[PDB]
C-alpha cells in the first residue's frame, strides 16, 4: 500500500517532532542536511515538515562543499523542494545547481563524474518538472554529459557499445560498465523529462 | 617413433586413452615432434598427425581439458576419413560399460560440439547415426541437434508461377480474350507471346493488341517506325518484343531480354532493314549491360567482338535510322571504362567529334588520361577538357543554371554531363573528372579551406568570363560527382579526403571527421598500421584540428596536436584552456605521449584547483614510458601505439 | 489526372533538375491549392532522403504543408522523418533537426520516440539538437501538458 | 451496406426474380461489374469481403464466382489498356487504404479467396500511379510465417516485375523504415528479416526458380546492410538472431563495404557472438560466427578489425566468465550503545577510538561457472579465430589448410596490446635475464593476467601454430617466464607440484614456445620432466631457455618461408648451435642429478 501503514502514521508523527524541533532551531535543520540523510526519505521529510522552506537558504552554501556526497544531497534536496515550493528563489537556486553541475562536469574525473550524476541526474527530471524555463539549460547539461559520457564509451572496449546502437526504441527495464551504465541513465532521464512534458 | 612404426604409435594411443598410464604432456611433445616431421617433409606423415591428434583431442576430452589447436586446423576440411576414424577412436576409448557417467557425458558434450562446427550436413547425419552418439545421447536431444542443424542451412520451396484464375468459367469469348491478354502481359517468352497473339488476332478482328498495356512503353523514336508495319500482327509481335525487352533490361533481366530482342531480330529481317538496324542497335546496348553486370565489375576484359560492334556503331552515320543518343553515351562509356584510350584519342572519326558531344568528351577524358606522364600533351588537353567543362558550367547572362537547364553554354547540358559521368566507373577517368570539378569549385574565390585532389596541378588556373560560372551549379555537381565515386569505390582514401574537404569547407565538421577518420582507416587497416604521411597530412591534421575545436573536443585537439611533424602548442595550449569541452577530458590522457602538454595539463589543473585531473596528469607523466630522455626508438613507439588507440577510439566515436 | 503528369515526372526523375523543377511546380499549385498535397504524399517521402540540399529542403516544406494542412496523415510520416534522423547522411539530419519541432506538434503522439531519437543522434553524434528539442519541449508542454 | 443482411435471405429471392433468359443475365452482370467497378468509392471493401464470403442456395455462390471473376477481368481491362491520360477506378482508389486488411486476408490461405485476393492486390498495385507493390511486398514479408505464404510473396513480386520495376529496394527500403521507428513490432520484424533471409538463401540456392524469378534479393538487400547491423543489437532476441541468420548469407556490395560500414558491421558481429554464446551457448552461435568469417576474408583491413575485436572483447571484464576468467546504521548503534555496566561515574564512554576504514570488509565471495561450458565456449571462439586465420579452403585430404601467419601477426599484437600495452622494452631480442629484476611489476602483471584469463594460453597456442607470429608474442612470453622465474626462485617446497598452477604454466609455456619453433625440439621437451624436479631446478632450466632465446631470438627474419607447403620453417641446424648444446649441458645434469626418477625420460632429449 506505502499509504495505509503503522509506518505511515509514524512517519508523520517523527515528521511532527522534526518540524517542532526544526522550528524551535533552524541550526539543527541545517546540520541534519550538512550531515545528510539517505535519500529515500527525503520526499517523505519535504512533504511531510513545512519547516523545509528554510533549507533554500543553506543550499548554496551545501552545494560549495568539497565533499561530492555533501554536494549530491544538495541537489536531490534542492529537487524535492522545487517540486514542493515552486517559487523566484527556488528557481535561482535551481539555476545555480544546472550552473554548478555543468561547471563541476569538466571538473570531475571518470570515476567522480559516475558517482556525482548516477545519483543527481533523476534529479533534473524534477527541475524540468518544476520549471519550464530550465528546459533550455537542463537539455544543453544533458546533450553535454551525453557527449562526454559517450566519449569515454569509445575510449575503452566495451561488452554493450551503446554507440552503435543509436537507434533503441524506449528500453524499459547488472554488473556492467560504469560507462554504458551512465550513458543508459542519460537516455533515461532524457525520456523521463521528455514524457513528463508529453503526458 | 625411433623406427617409425607410427601405426604402433596411434594404437599405443588409443589404448592409453582407456587408461590414461602416459603423460599428457609427452603425448602431446609426440604430436608436435610428428608435426614438425610432417612439415619439414614426407606428406605421408599427415595422416599420422591427424591421427595422434584426434588421439591426444580425445583424451584431453575425457580429461576434461581445451581442445587444441591442430584439432580445429584438421577439422577445418572435414572428410569421410577424418570423421569415421574420429568416431572409431571415440568408441575404442569410452568403453561404456566401465565408463563413469563424467566421461559419458565428456564424450557425449564432445560429439555435440563437433556435430556444431560442421559446415556440410551429410557428416553431421553420419555422425548422427553412429552407434556411440545414439547411445550417450537422448533421442529428444539428438532429435533437437539435427533440427538446428538442417534449419543452419534449410532448403526452401517456393512458387514462382503468378496466380492464375484461368478457368472457363464461362466460356464465353470475352473471357478467354480477357485471360489471354492477361497471359500475354505475364508471359516473357517470345514463342509464347506468339502463340498468344496468334490465337488473339484469330478470334478477333484488327482489335491492335499493342495497346493491351499501359506499362508497354517504347520510346518515340521508335513508335513512329514500329506502328508503321502494315500487317496486324507482326506489328504488335514487334511492339510487345520491344516494350517486353527494354523492361527486362530496365529490371536487369538480361536473358530473357536477350531471348526477345533475338525474336524480334529474326522476325524483322524479313521485311525491314531499318527495323534490323533499330534490332542490331538495341542487341548491342543490351550486350553492353550484360557484361558491364555480369562479367563486369571483376576486372576481367570483354570480348573483341562486342568492341568491335561498339565502334561499328560509333562510326556509322546512316542518317534514316532513329537513334537515341543513350546507346551513344553508353558506347562511349564502354570504351573509356576498358580503357580503350587508344581508340578514343586516335582511331575517332572528326565528325563524331563534332556531331556527338559524348564522344568528343570521351576524347578528351581517354587523352588527359594517357597522357598524364608525359606534362605537354598533357597540359593541352587538361585545358581543352577544362574549357569544355566550364563552358558546360556556365550561363549566358536572374537564371539559375539548375532551374533553367536549357541555360549552358557546353557542348550539352549540365545534367547530361552528370549523367554521363555516372556510366563510367573507371579510376583514372574518374580521378581525373574530380581533379578538374574539385579546382573549379576552389576558384569561386579567395577561400583559405580549397579542397585538394590527386592531378590539382594540370588545370588551368585562369577562366575567361567568370561571373558566368554558376557556382552554386559548380557545388551541386562536385557533391553528386563525389557521393557517386565514393558509391563506385567506397574504400578509394583520396576521394574520401575530397568528401571531407567538402564536408569541412561547408562547416559540417562531424562529417568531415567521419570521412578523415574513414580516409585514415583505409589507408592502415583501421590503424593497426602507421597512417600515411601523404594522407595524413599536416593539412588534413591541420583540418581534423579544426574539426574537433569546433566541435568543442578540445582534448581531441590536444591529442591531435602531436600529429604534426613540429607539434603545435599554440593550438593545444589554447584548446586545453577551454572549459566547455564535449569529450571525455581525463580519459584521454593516457593517449598524451607528449611531456609538454602534460606539463601543461598539470599546471592548468593546479591553477584550477581540480586536483584529482592534475593527479592523473602527473602520473601520467610518471610513466617510465614516457620519459623524454628514453630511447627514440620507445618513444617513438610509445607514440605509435598511442597514436594507434587514439585513432581507433575516435573510429568508434565518428563510425 | 491534372497532377497525374507533375506526378509521373517526380518518380522518374533521376537528375536534380527534372527533381527541383517538379518540385518547385508542385510548390505553387500547393500553395495555390494545398489539399492537392496527398496525392505527392509517397514520392516527397521518399524525397525527404535525398542528398541534395534544394530537392531535400522543398520536399520537407510541401510535406510540412501537407501534415499543416491535414494532421490526420503526420503519423504516415514518422518512419521517413525518423530514417532521416537516423540516416549516415549527416546534411539529412541536420534537415530534419531543422524540422523536428513543427513535426513534433504536427505529430504529438510520436513527439516522445521523435525527440527521444533526436537527443540520441545528438548524443552519439557529435551535434548539439539541445536548441530544437528544448524548443519542441517547450512549446509542446505548454501546448499539451499543463 | 446496407444491402449485406437482407440478402442472406432475399439471395432466394433475388435467385427467383433471376428466371431471366441467359443473354438479360449476362448483360445485367455486365453492367453489374461496370456500375461496381466505377462507383464504388467508400465502403467497397465490406462490398468486396461479404462479396467473397458469399462465394467462398449452391446457385448464388456459383454466380458469385463469376461475378467476380469478370469483375477481375475488366478491372485487369481497365487498367492495362490505353497505351496518354490516367484512368480513374474509383473501386480501387477505395481500396487503397485497405491494403493491409487485403494483404492480411489472402495471408489466411484459404482453397480460392486467396487466388482472388492476390490477383486483386497485383492489379491495385500496377493501378496506383505511387505503386503500393512494395508496401504490399512489404506487408507479405512481415506477416508471412510459412513458405507457402512467402510463395504469395514471390508470386507477387512475378507478376508485378513484368510491369513495374524497382519494388524490392522499395519496399525494403520501407520495412526497415517502419522498423527503426516504433512500428513494426518486433514478433513481424522478425518475421520480416526471417523471410527476408529465406529469399536471400533460396535465391543463393542456385536453382531454375531463383534464374526465372530474377528478383536479386540479395543484391536488394545488400544495400541495406547499414540498416542491419543495428538490428543484431535489438534487445529482442528474435530480431536479433533473426538479423543474424539474414546477415550471414545476405551478400556483401559488388564493390566493397565503407570502413565506416565494415567497423559497425564488425562490432555489430562480435558483439552478436559474445551475446549468443552466453545466452544460447556454442548452437546460437552459427549465424554470427559465418557473418564474421566473411568479413575477416572481405579484406585484409576486416581481418585485423575482426581480429582485434573479438579476442578485446573476449579479454573484457564481461565475456571473461565465458571462458572462465576471473570476477538502520546509526538505530543498531544506538541499540550496541546500551551501556553493560553502569560506567565509571554513571557515565559512559564508547570503548573503540574510532573504526579504520569503513568498518569490515565485505567477504567478496567468489563464482565459478562449469568447466564444460567453459571448454566448449573456448571452442566455438577458438573454432571461429581458427576459420578467420585459416587460408582459403579435396588438397591433401589428412592435411589441414595453413593458418595465416598475418592473421596470427593480427591476433599476437592485440593480445601485446590488451595484456602489456605499456611496452617500453618491446625488443623482440631477448635481454640479459638480470633485466628481469628490472621490469618485476610488468612481469607480475602479465602473470597475473594469465592467471586470471586462461583463455590467454589458448590465444597463444593459436598464435604459436603459424610459425613467424610468436615472434611478435616475445613480450609476454618474456614477462610469463620472468614471473614464473620469480616464483620459482622465491619457492621454498622441495616439490614442484605445490604450485599447480606455476608448474602447469611453466609446463604450457615451453610447450608453446616450443610448438611455435622458438625453441628446438631438445629444449622444447624439458616440460614433460618439470613435474618431477625441485624448484631451483625447473628455474635452472627455464633460465637455460632464457640463454637460448639470448643466443638464437625470437626473431621473424630466421624463419625462411618454404613454398613447398607454404608454411614458415625454423631450421634451428643452420642457427649455428641450434642443438642448444650448452644449454643443453644444465638439462643434461638435472637429469643425471635426478637419474632415479628421470632415467625413462632420457629419451626424450636426446641428440637428434
Amino acid at each position: 500500500d506505502n499509504l495505509l501503514c503503522n509506518l505511515r502514521e509514524v512517519q508523520c508523527l517523527i515528521c511532527c517532532l522534526l518540524h517542532q524541533m526544526y522550528i524551535a532551531d533552524p541550526n539543527i535543520a541545517k546540520l541534519v542536511h550538512f550531515q545528510g540523510y539517505p535519500c529515500e526519505l527525503l520526499p517523505l521529510t519535504v512533504a511531510g515538515i513545512p519547516s523545509m522552506h528554510i533549507c533554500l537558504d543553506f543550499i548554496p552554501e551545501l552545494i560549495a562543499q568539497p565533499e561530492l556526497e555533501k554536494q549530491i544531497f544538495a541537489i536531490q534536496l534542492l529537487s524535492h523542494l522545487c517540486i514542493q515550493y515552486a517559487l523566484p528563489k527556488s528557481l535561482s537556486v535551481a539555476r545555480l545547481a544546472v550552473n554548478v553541475m555543468g561547471t563541476l562536469l569538466t571538473v570531475l574525473t571518470q570515476a567522480k563524474r559516475y558517482a556525482f550524476f548516477m545519483p543527481t541526474l533523476p534529479s533534473l527530471v524534477s527541475f524540468c518538472r518544476a520549471f519550464p524555463p530550465l528546459y533550455e539549460d537542463i537539455m544543453s547539461l544533458l546533450i553535454q554529459i551525453g557527449q562526454v559520457c559517450a566519449s569515454d564509451v569509445a575510449t575503452q572496449t566495451r561488452d554493450i557499445d551503446p554507440i552503435i546502437t543509436r537507434l533503441q526504441q524506449i528500453k524499459e527495464k547488472g554488473s556492467m560498465d560504469p560507462d554504458v551504465q551512465l550513458c543508459h541513465c542519460i537516455e533515461r532521464t532524457v525520456i523521463e523529462i521528455i514524457n513528463m512534458s508529453v503526458s | 617413433l625411433r623406427s617409425g612404426n607410427y601405426q604402433e604409435v596411434i594404437q599405443i594411443f588409443i589404448e592409453d586413452n582407456l587408461t590414461l598410464s602416459l603423460p599428457v604432456q609427452f603425448r602431446q611433445s609426440v604430436l608436435r615432434e610428428l608435426f614438425k616431421k610432417a612439415q619439414q617433409g614426407n606428406e605421408a606423415l599427415d595422416e599420422i598427425c591427424f591421427k595422434v591428434c584426434a588421439c591426444n583431442t580425445v583424451r584431453d576430452i575425457l580429461e576434461g581439458r581445451t581442445i587444441s589447436v591442430q584439432f580445429n586446423q584438421l577439422f577445418l576440411r572435414p572428410n569421410k576419413e577424418k570423421i569415421d576414424f574420429l568416431l572409431e577412436v571415440c568408441s575404442r576409448s569410452v568403453n561404456l560399460e566401465k565408463a563413469s557417467e563424467s566421461l559419458k557425458g565428456n564424450m557425449a558434450a564432445f560429439l555435440k560440439n563437433v556435430c556444431l562446427g560442421l559446415e556440410d550436413l551429410q557428416y553431421v547425419f553420419m555422425i548422427s547415426s553412429h552407434e556411440l552418439f545414439i547411445t550417450l545421447l537422448k533421442d529428444e536431444e539428438r532429435k533437437l541437434l539435427v533440427d538446428q542443424m538442417r534449419k543452419r542451412s534449410p532448403r526452401v520451396n517456393l512458387c514462382i508461377k503468378p496466380v492464375t484464375s484461368f478457368y472457363d468459367i464461362p466460356a464465353s469469348a470475352s473471357v478467354n480474350i480477357g485471360q489471354l491478354e492477361h497471359q500475354l502481359i505475364l508471359s516473357v517468352d517470345p514463342w509464347r507471346i506468339r502463340q498468344i497473339l496468334i490465337e488473339l488476332h484469330g478470334m478477333t478482328s484488327e482489335r491492335q493488341f499493342w495497346t493491351v498495356s499501359n506499362k508497354w512503353e517504347v520510346p518515340s523514336v521508335y513508335s513512329g517506325v514500329i506502328l508503321g508495319i502494315k500487317d496486324n500482327l507482326t506489328r504488335d509481335l514487334v511492339y510487345i518484343l520491344m516494350a517486353k525487352g527494354l523492361h527486362c533490361s530496365t529490371v536487369k533481366d538480361f536473358s530473357h531480354a536477350k531471348q526477345l530482342f533475338a525474336a524480334c531480330l529474326e522476325l524483322v529481317t524479313e521485311f525491314s532493314p531499318k527495323l534490323r538496324q533499330v534490332m542490331l542497335n538495341e542487341m548491342l546496348l543490351l550486350d553492353i549491360h550484360t557484361h558491364e553486370a555480369g562479367t563486369g565489375q571483376a576486372g576481367e576484359r570483354p570480348p573483341s567482338d562486342l568492341i568491335s560492334r561498339v565502334r561499328g556503331y560509333l562510326e556509322m552515320r546512316l542518317p534514316d535510322i532513329p537513334l537515341r543518343q543513350v546507346i551513344a553515351e553508353e558506347c562511349v562509356a564502354f570504351m573509356l571504362n576498358w580503357r580503350e584510350n587508344e581508340y578514343l584519342t586516335l582511331q575517332v572519326p572528326a565528325f563524331l567529334l563534332q556531331s556527338n558531344p559524348y564522344v568528343k568528351l570521351g576524347q578528351l577524358l581517354a587523352a588527359t588520361c594517357k597522357e598524364l606522364p608525359g606534362p605537354k600533351e598533357s597540359r593541352r588537353t587538361a585545358k581543352d577538357l577544362w574549357e569544355v567543362v566550364v563552358q558546360i558550367c556556365s550561363v549566358s547572362s536572374r537564371v539559375s543554371l539548375i532551374k533553367q537547364r536549357e541555360s549552358t553554354l557546353g557542348i550539352m547540358y549540365r545534367s547530361e554531363l552528370l549523367s554521363f559521368i555516372k556510366k563510367l566507373r573507371e579510376p583514372l577517368v574518374l580521378t581525373i573528372i574530380l581533379s578538374l570539378f574539385v579546382k573549379l569549385h576552389n576558384v569561386r574565390e579567395d577561400i583559405v579551406n580549397d579542397i585538394t585532389a590527386e592531378h590539382i596541378s594540370i588545370w588551368p588556373s585562369s577562366i575567361p568570363n567568370l561571373q558566368s560560372v554558376d557556382f552554386e551549379a559548380v557545388a551541386i555537381t562536385v557533391k553528386e560527382l563525389v557521393r557517386y565515386t565514393l558509391s563506385i569505390n567506397p574504400n578509394n582514401h583520396s576521394w574520401l579526403i575530397i568528401q571531407a574537404d567538402i564536408y569541412f569547407a561547408t562547416n559540417q565538421y562531424s562529417a568531415a571527421l567521419h570521412y578523415y577518420l574513414q580516409a585514415g582507416a583505409v589507408c592502415s587497416d583501421f590503424f593497426n598500421k602507421a597512417v600515411p604521411p601523404d594522407v595524413y597530412t599536416d593539412q588534413v591534421i591541420k583540418r581534423m584540428i579544426k574539426c574537433c575545436s569546433l566541435l568543442n573536443c578540445h582534448t581531441q585537439v590536444a591529442i591531435l596536436c602531436q600529429f604534426l611533424r613540429e607539434i603545435d602548442y599554440k593550438t593545444a595550449f589554447k584548446s586545453l584552456q577551454e572549459q566547455n569541452s564535449h569529450d571525455a577530458m581525463d580519459s584521454y590522457y593516457d593517449y598524451i605521449w607528449d611531456v609538454t602538454i602534460l606539463e601543461y595539463l598539470t599546471y592548468l589543473h593546479h591553477k584550477r584547483g581540480e586536483t584529482d585531473k592534475r593527479q592523473i596528469a602527473i602520473k601520467a607523466i610518471g610513466q617510465t614510458e614516457l620519459n623524454a630522455s628514453n630511447p627514440e626508438e620507445v618513444l617513438q613507439l610509445a607514440a605509435q601505439r598511442r597514436k594507434k588507440k587514439f585513432l581507433q577510439a575516435m573510429a568508434k566515436l565518428y563510425f | 489526372a491534372e497532377m497525374a503528369p507533375y506526378m509521373k515526372r517526380l518518380s522518374r526523375g533521376q537528375t536534380v533538375e527534372d527533381l527541383l523543377e517538379v518540385l518547385s511546380d508542385i510548390d505553387e499549385m500547393s500553395r495555390r491549392r494545398p489539399e492537392i498535397l496527398s496525392f505527392f504524399s509517397t514520392n516527397l517521402q521518399r524525397l525527404m532522403s535525398s542528398a541534395e540540399e534544394c530537392c531535400r529542403n522543398l520536399a520537407f516544406s510541401l510535406a510540412l504543408r501537407s501534415m499543416q494542412n491535414s494532421p490526420s496523415i503526420a503519423a504516415a510520416f514518422l518512419p521517413t522523418f525518423m530514417y532521416c534522423l537516423g540516416s549516415q547522411d549527416f546534411e539529412v539530419v541536420q534537415t530534419a533537426l531543422r524540422n523536428l519541432p513543427e513535426y513534433a506538434l504536427l505529430c504529438q503522439e510520436h513527439a516522445a520516440v521523435l525527440l527521444h531519437r533526436a537527443f540520441l543522434v545528438g548524443m552519439y553524434g557529435q551535434m548539439d539538437p539541445s536548441a530544437q528539442i528544448s524548443e519542441a519541449l517547450r512549446i509542446l508542454h505548454m501546448e499539451a501538458v499543463m | 451496406v446496407d444491402c449485406l443482411k437482407p440478402p442472406a435471405v432475399l439471395s432466394q429471392l433475388q435467385q427467383h426474380l433471376q428466371g431471366f433468359p441467359r443473354e438479360e443475365l449476362d448483360n445485367m452482370l455486365n453492367l453489374a461489374v461496370h456500375l461496381v467497378s466505377q462507383a464504388s468509392g467508400a465502403g467497397a471493401y465490406r462490398l468486396l469481403q461479404f462479396l467473397v464470403d458469399t462465394a467462398m442456395p449452391d446457385t448464388v455462390r456459383e454466380a458469385c464466382d463469376r461475378l467476380i471473376q469478370l469483375l477481375l477481368l475488366h478491372l485487369q481491362k481497365l487498367v492495362h489498356h490505353r497505351g496518354p491520360p490516367p484512368r480513374l477506378v474509383p473501386f480501387l482508389d477505395a481500396l487503397k487504404n485497405h491494403v493491409g486488411e487485403l494483404c492480411g486476408e489472402t495471408l489466411r490461405l484459404e482453397r480460392k479467396r486467396f487466388l482472388w485476393q492476390h490477383q486483386l492486390l497485383g492489379l491495385l498495385s500496377v493501378y496506383t500511379r505511387p505503386s503500393c507493390g512494395p508496401e504490399a511486398l512489404g506487408h507479405l514479408l512481415s506477416r508471412a510465417r510459412s513458405p507457402e505464404e512467402l510463395s504469395l510473396a514471390t508470386q507477387l513480386y512475378a507478376g508485378l516485375v513484368v510491369s513495374l520495376s524497382g519494388l524490392l529496394p522499395l519496399a525494403f527500403r520501407s520495412c526497415l523504415a517502419r522498423v527503426h521507428a516504433g512500428t513494426l513490432q518486433p514478433p513481424f520484424t522478425a518475421r520480416f528479416l526471417r523471410n527476408l533471409a529465406l529469399l536471400v538463401g533460396w535465391e543463393q540456392q542456385g536453382g531454375e526458380g531463383p534464374a526465372a524469378l530474377g528478383a536479386h534479393f540479395g543484391e536488394s538487400a545488400s544495400a541495406h546492410l547499414s540498416d542491419l547491423a543495428p538490428l543484431l543489437l535489438h534487445p529482442e532476441e528474435e530480431v536479433a538472431e533473426a538479423a543474424a541468420s539474414l546477415l550471414a548469407i545476405c551478400p556483401f556490395p559488388s564493390e566493397a563495404l565503407s570502413p565506416s560500414q565494415l567497423l559497425g558491421l564488425v562490432r555489430a558481429g562480435v558483439h552478436r557472438f559474445f551475446a549468443s554464446l552466453r545466452l544460447h551457448g556454442p548452437p546460437g552461435v552459427a549465424s554470427a560466427c559465418q557473418l564474421l568469417t566473411r568479413l575477416s576474408q572481405t579484406s585484409p583491413a576486416g581481418l585485423k578489425a575482426v581480429l582485434q575485436l573479438l579476442v578485446e572483447g573476449a579479454l573484457h571484464r564481461g565475456n571473461t566468465e565465458l571462458f572462465g576468467g576471473q570476477v538502520a546504521s546509526l538505530l543498531d548503534t544506538n541499540r550496541r550503545h546500551t551501556a553493560a555496566v553502569p560506567g565509571p561515574g554513571g557515565i559512559w564512554s564508547v570503548f573503540h577510538a574510532g573504526v579504520i576504514g569503513r568498518g569490515l570488509k565485505p567477504p567478496k565471495f567468489v563464482q565459478s561457472r562449469n568447466q564444460q561450458e567453459v571448454i566448449y565456449n573456448t571452442q566455438s571462439l577458438l573454432s571461429l579465430l581458427v576459420h578467420c586465420c585459416s587460408a582459403p579452403g579435396c588438397g591433401e585430404c589428412w592435411g589441414a589448410p595453413i593458418l595465416s601467419p598475418e592473421a596470427a601477426k593480427a591476433v599476437a599484437v592485440t593480445l601485446v596490446e590488451s595484456v602489456c600495452p605499456d611496452a617500453a622494452g618491446a625488443e623482440l631480442a631477448w635481454p640479459p635475464e638480470e633485466h628481469a629484476r628490472a621490469t618485476v611489476e610488468r612481469d607480475l602483471r602479465i602473470g597475473r593476467r594469465f592467471r586470471e584469463q586462461p583463455l590467454l594460453f589458448e590465444l597463444l597456442k593459436l598464435v604459436a601454430a603459424a610459425p613467424p607470429a610468436l615472434c611478435y608474442c616475445s613480450v609476454l612470453l618474456r614477462g610469463l617466464l620472468a614471473a614464473l622465474l620469480g616464483h620459482w626462485e622465491a619457492s621454498r617446497h622441495p616439490d614442484t607440484t605445490h604450485s599447480p598452477w606455476h608448474l602447469e604454466a611453466s609446463c604450457t609455456l615451453v610447450a608453446v614456445m616450443a610448438e611455435g619453433s622458438l625453441l628446438p625440439p631438445a629444449l622444447g621437451n624439458m616440460h614433460e620432466v618439470f613435474s618431477q624436479l625441485a624448484p631451483f631446478e625447473v628455474r635452472l632450466l627455464l633460465l637455460s631457455v632464457w640463454g637460448f632465446l639470448r643466443e638464437h631470438g625470437p626473431l621473424p627474419q630466421k624463419f625462411i618461408f618454404q613454398s613447398e607447403r607454404g608454411r614458415f620453417i625454423r631450421d634451428f641446424s643452420r642457427e649455428g648451435g641450434g642443438e642448444g648444446g650448452p644449454h643443453l649441458a644444465v638439462l643434461h645434469s638435472v637429469l643425471h642429478r635426478n637419474i632415479d626418477r628421470l632415467g625413462l625420460f632420457s629419451g626424450r632429449f636426446q641428440a637428434p
